């Protein structure tokens, strides 16, 4: 015979890329948009704006 | 001579019918109700609700 040797995806390297959580509702949620920004940095220059 | 008291007799039939209505549920909101999976704070969110 043969088996079936499973492989695990958190025990991957490939993990590190992304955070992996588990949305349980989302299917239900997923009807509308979620639609968060994130943000930006600025400088400080002279003169004012 | 007198006269006597008559009395009638009928044999009625039942006629049959039947009416019927239906609704339906959605999969993305069958999830949510039933299963016991959702533990600790999806079991009283505004979603299942």
């Amino acid at each position: 015979c043969s088996t079936l040797s499973l492989v695990r995806f958190l025990e991957l390297g490939l993990s590190v890329a992304c955070v992996c959580t588990k949305f349980p509702e989302l299917s239900y949620v997923a009807e509308g948009t979620i639609q968060f920004e994130v943000q930006q940095p600025m400088i400080a220059r002279d003169g004012p704006h | 001579p007198a006269d006597q008291p008559v009395h009638n007799y009928m044999i009625k039939r039942l006629d049959r019918r039947s009416l019927n209505a239906a609704f339906s549920i959605a999969v993305e909101a069958l999830g949510l109700i039933s299963g016991e999976n959702l533990d600790g704070t999806h079991i009283s969110s505004a979603m299942r609700l």
